C-alpha cells in the first residue's frame, strides 16, 4: 500500500500555516492519479501532493489518500489550533530508536524565550531561547504527556498538553 | 507672540566597558526663550519627586534666556526601566519631554486586567461599574476589538471606551461598563473579551462577586501626638481589619465634605494571621483644617457592613 | 604647576520607547579650569576625526573657564559598538575620556539581583551582609565563576557560595558576603560579577549606599481599644514615618526579648506626600502575653537615627 507523508512532518500546526500531504508506496502500479479524503468526503485533487494552504479550523480532522489499488492508506490525523504556544512533535506513536524531535512553537515564527519542557510533570530540560529536544533512542519510559512553558513578548504561556506513547517493536 | 521654547534631555554616558556610572545625571535643557518666569518639575512614571533631589540654573545672554535642570538618580533606579519626564511650565503653557533607560530591543505584548466595582460605587453612589483595562498593546494597524458579555446571555448596557497614548510609547485602552446593582449583588458574572487580527487567540477576563464568607470590618482611628517641628502637621491614621471579603473602600470625611481620595494614602489589603484582611489609611492634615473643625471621620464601605453597608468612626486630634 | 582640567562626556537621549534618534549628539565638557590654550579632538576607534564633524565653544565665569565640544554621529555608527574618545590637550598635556554603546544587563535572559544590608543586621547585630542572587541560569556543567570586588580595590572577604537547581528546571546561585560596618557607612560600592561559559560576556551588578538626604524616623505606637467579643486578643499598631532613605527595619519586643518576625505584619516603604517614606506595623497579642507584661516596644532601625541608628517607642494596651 502507499503511506502518507507530511511536509513539514508535523501533524499539529497553527491556524494560517501551510502543509503539503504527499503520499507514495511501492511502484507496482505506475503513478497516474490519486484520490484525497478529508473527513470522509472525496476531495477535488488528483495530483499526488495536496497543498493545504492557509489552514482554517475546519481543516482539522482525519486525512487520507488513495491510488488505483484496491486498498486505502491509513488515516493520518491533523489537528489545527489557534493559541500562543503549540508544543509540536514529529510523531505521536513511535518505535524505539527512531528519531523524535520536539519543538515549542510560537504564533507566526515569533520567538519564545525562557522555554522549559515538562514530561509527565517534571522539568525535562530548560534552555534560554527556543530549542528542539531531539532523542534518537526513545525508550519505553519516554511515553508521557508532554507540555512546554514559554515566554512570548515578556508574558508567560503554557502549551496544551499532548500525550505520546512508545511501543515495543 | 513669543518665540517657542524647546526642550531636550541629555544623560550621562556609560563607560568604555559598557558599564553605568554609579549615579546617573539627567540634564534637561530649555533653549532660547523670551525672558519670563519658568518652573521645571521632574516626574518619575508621572509622580512628582521632591525638588530637593534636583537642581536648576538660569542664565541670560543678551536678550535671550537659557535654562538647565539637573536630576541625579541611583544606578538601580535607572536599571529598573522607569520613565522620567521633564515638565516645563512657562507663562501658563506646558512643554514636556520624556526618557527611559535605553535598549537595543524593547519587546512588549498586550496584557489585560478587569476590576470589580468599588463598594463606594456599589452602595453609596449607587452606580456600580466595571472596567476592563488593556495595556502594553503594540500600536499596530487597526482598532482593537473589545466586547462585553454576561454568562447568562442577558443583554449588556452600552459601554464607554477611551484610548490614550502613553509616555513609554504604548496605547492603553480602557472600557467602562455600567452594571446593574441587583445583578451584581445577586452573583452575575461579567466577561471582557479582547480580539485583534494580530493576536494569536482571544484574551478573556471575567469578574464576579466573591463567593467567600462575610465578616464586618472593625475600625479604629488615631492621631499622632504633638512634638517639635511637626507643629502644624498632626498625621492621622485609620486601621480597618477582620473584614471578609477583601474588597473595601476607605474615605475620609471632614465637616460634611468627603475629602478627595488623593489627599490620603491607603495600603493594599493583606491577610491577617487569623481570619480576615486589613488595611491602613494615612491622612496628613493642616492647621487650618482642624481649626475649622477637628472632628475627622474615617469611613469604610464594605459589603458585609451593617445596616447600610457603611461603618464609620470619628477622631479628634486635641482629645 | 600642573592644572588638571576635568573631562566628562554627555550624550543624546533615546526617546520614551527606547528607540534611537536619527543622529546621536555627544557633548564633551571641560568644566572649571585655569584659562589657557585648549584643543579638543574626537577619535573613533583611535583615529582622529575630521575637524568639520564637531564644534567647540568656550565661556568664562569669574576665574574659572568652561569649554564644551559637540560631535554628531549617525545612528549606524553609534550602533556599531565603536569606541569614541574625547581628547583634550591643555597647556601641552593630554587628558582623555571614552565611551561606547552601552550593555543592557540581561544578555541571555538571566537575571541578577543584589541586595543592601538590612538595617537590623547592620546596627544591632553589627554583622552586615550583602547578598547576590542570580536566577534563570541553565543547569549545564561548568561551574559559574562568582567574584566580589570593591571599586577601590580594597580586599573583600570570602562569601557563602551556594547553588541549587529549582523544581522548574532552572538553577539559582546565591552568595552572601559579610562586609564591614564602617566600610558600608562611609559609602563603599560592592560589585558582584558572574561569568558562565555559555554567556557571551560577563554579567555584573553593583550596589552602594544612598545619595539622598538623611532624615531620622518618627515613631508612634497605639493600642486598639477592646472590641466586644474579643476579650483575649488585641492589635497593636506602629507608625514609622518621614525617614530618608527608604531602607528600614522594624522589630517588636516584649519582656526585653525580640518577638519572632512571623508574629507581625509590616508594609513596604512608600512615599509620603512630602519628604520621606512611611510604614505601618501590626502585631496581634494575647491575654497571656499582656498579663505576663503589658508593655510592648516598637523599635525601628534606620541609618539616620541618632545616637545608635535605633529609635523605639513603648506602648501599654491597658493604658
Ligand atoms: C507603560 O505605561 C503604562 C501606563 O503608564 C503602563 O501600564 C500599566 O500597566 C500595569 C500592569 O501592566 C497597570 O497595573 C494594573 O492596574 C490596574 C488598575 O487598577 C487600578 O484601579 C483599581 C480600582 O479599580 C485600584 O484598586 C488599583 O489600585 C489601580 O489603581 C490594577 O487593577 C492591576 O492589578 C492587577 O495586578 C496586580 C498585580 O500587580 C494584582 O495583584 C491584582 O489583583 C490585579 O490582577 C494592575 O495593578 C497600570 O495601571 C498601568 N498604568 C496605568 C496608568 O494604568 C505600562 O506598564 C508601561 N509599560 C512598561 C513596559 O512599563
Ligand atoms: C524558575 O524557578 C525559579 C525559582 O524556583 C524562579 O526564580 C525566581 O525568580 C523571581 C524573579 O526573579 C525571584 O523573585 C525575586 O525575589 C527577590 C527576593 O528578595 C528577598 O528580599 C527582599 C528584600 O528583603 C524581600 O522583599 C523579598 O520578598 C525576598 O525576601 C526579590 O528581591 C526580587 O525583587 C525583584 O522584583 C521586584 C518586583 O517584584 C522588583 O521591584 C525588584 O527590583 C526586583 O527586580 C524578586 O521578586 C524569586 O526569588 C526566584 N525564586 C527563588 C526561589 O529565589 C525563576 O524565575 C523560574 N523561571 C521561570 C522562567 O519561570
Ligand atoms: C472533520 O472533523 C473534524 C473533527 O471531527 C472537525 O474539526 C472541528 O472543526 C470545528 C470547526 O470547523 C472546530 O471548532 C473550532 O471552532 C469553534 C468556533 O470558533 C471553537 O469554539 C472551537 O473551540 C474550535 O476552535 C473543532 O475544534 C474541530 N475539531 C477538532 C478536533 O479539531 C472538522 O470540522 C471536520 N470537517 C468537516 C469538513 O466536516
Ligand atoms: C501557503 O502556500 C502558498 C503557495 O506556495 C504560498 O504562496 C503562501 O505564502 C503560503 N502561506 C504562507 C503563510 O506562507
Ligand atoms: C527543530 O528542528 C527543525 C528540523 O528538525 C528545525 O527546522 C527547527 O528550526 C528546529 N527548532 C528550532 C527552535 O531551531
Ligand atoms: C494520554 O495521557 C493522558 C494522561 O494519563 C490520558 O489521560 C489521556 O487519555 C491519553 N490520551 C489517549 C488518547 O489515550
Amino acid at each position: 500500500k502507499p503511506k502518507v507523508s507530511l511536509n513539514p512532518p508535523w501533524n499539529r500546526i497553527f491556524k494560517g500555516e501551510n502543509v503539503t500531504l504527499t503520499c507514495n508506496g511501492n511502484n507496482f502500479f505506475e503513478v497516474s492519479s490519486t484520490k484525497w479524503f478529508h473527513n470522509g468526503s472525496l476531495s477535488e485533487e488528483t495530483n499526488s501532493s495536496l497543498n493545504i494552504v492557509n489552514a482554517k479550523f475546519e481543516d482539522s480532522g482525519e486525512y487520507k489518500c488513495q491510488h488505483q489499488q484496491v486498498n486505502e492508506s491509513e488515516p493520518v490525523y491533523l489537528e489545527v489550533f489557534s493559541d500562543w504556544l503549540l508544543l509540536q512533535a514529529s510523531a505521536e506513536v513511535v518505535m524505539e530508536g527512531q528519531p523524535l524531535f520536539l519543538r515549542c512553537h510560537g504564533w507566526r515564527n515569533w520567538d519564545v524565550y525562557k522555554v522549559i519542557y515538562y514530561k509527565d510533570g517534571e522539568a525535562l530540560k530548560y534552555w534560554y531561547e527556543n530549542h528542539n529536544i531531539s532523542i534518537t533512542n526513545a525508550t519505553v519510559e519516554d511515553s508521557g504527556t508532554y507540555y512546554c512553558t514559554g515566554k512570548v513578548w515578556q508574558l508567560d504561556y503554557e502549551s496544551e498538553p499532548l500525550n505520546i506513547t512508545v511501543i515495543k517493536a | 507672540d513669543f518665540t517657542p521654547p524647546t526642550v531636550k534631555i541629555l544623560q550621562s554616558s556609560c563607560d568604555g566597558g559598557g558599564h553605568f556610572p554609579p549615579t546617573i545625571q539627567l540634564l534637561c535643557l530649555v533653549s532660547g526663550y523670551t525672558p519670563g518666569t519658568i518652573n521645571i518639575t521632574w516626574l518619575e512614571d508621572g509622580q512628582v519627586m521632591d525638588v530637593d533631589l534636583s537642581t536648576a540654573s538660569t542664565t541670560q545672554e543678551g536678550e535671550l534666556a537659557s535654562t538647565q535642570s539637573e536630576l541625579t538618580l541611583s544606578q538601580k533606579h535607572w536599571l529598573s526601566d522607569r520613565t522620567y519626564t521633564c515638565q516645563v511650565t512657562y507663562q501658563g503653557h506646558t512643554f514636556e519631554d520624556s526618557t527611559k533607560k535605553c535598549a537595543d530591543s524593547n519587546p512588549r505584548g498586550v496584557s489585560a486586567y478587569l476590576s470589580r466595582p468599588s463598594p463606594f460605587d456599589l452602595f453609596i453612589r449607587k452606580s456600580p461599574t466595571i472596567t476592563c483595562l488593556v495595556v502594553d498593546l503594540a500600536p499596530s494597524k487597526g482598532t482593537v476589538n473589545l466586547t462585553w458579555s454576561r454568562a447568562s446571555g442577558k443583554p449588556v448596557n452600552h459601554s464607554t471606551r477611551k484610548e490614550e497614548k502613553q509616555r513609554n510609547g504604548t496605547l492603553t485602552v480602557t472600557s467602562t461598563l455600567p452594571v446593574g446593582t441587583r445583578d451584581w449583588i445577586e452573583g452575575e458574572t461579567y466577561q471582557c473579551r479582547v480580539t485583534h487580527p494580530h493576536l494569536p487567540r482571544a484574551l478573556m477576563r471575567s469578574t464576579t462577586k466573591t463567593s467567600g464568607p462575610r465578616a464586618a470590618p472593625e475600625v479604629y482611628a488615631f492621631a499622632t501626638p504633638e512634638w517639635p517641628g511637626s507643629r502644624d502637621k498632626r498625621t492621622l491614621a485609620c486601621l480597618i481589619q477582620n473584614f471578609m471579603p477583601e474588597d473595601i473602600s476607605v474615605q475620609w470625611l471632614h465637616n460634611e465634605v468627603q475629602l478627595p481620595d488623593a489627599r490620603h494614602s491607603t495600603t493594599q489589603p493583606r491577610k491577617t494571621k487569623g481570619s480576615g484582611f486589613f488595611v491602613f489609611s494615612r491622612l496628613e492634615v493642616t492647621r487650618a483644617e482642624w481649626e475649622q473643625k477637628d472632628e475627622f471621620i474615617c469611613r469604610a464601605v464594605h459589603e458585609a457592613a451593617s445596616p447600610s453597608q457603611t461603618v464609620q468612626r470619628a477622631v479628634s486630634s486635641v482629645a
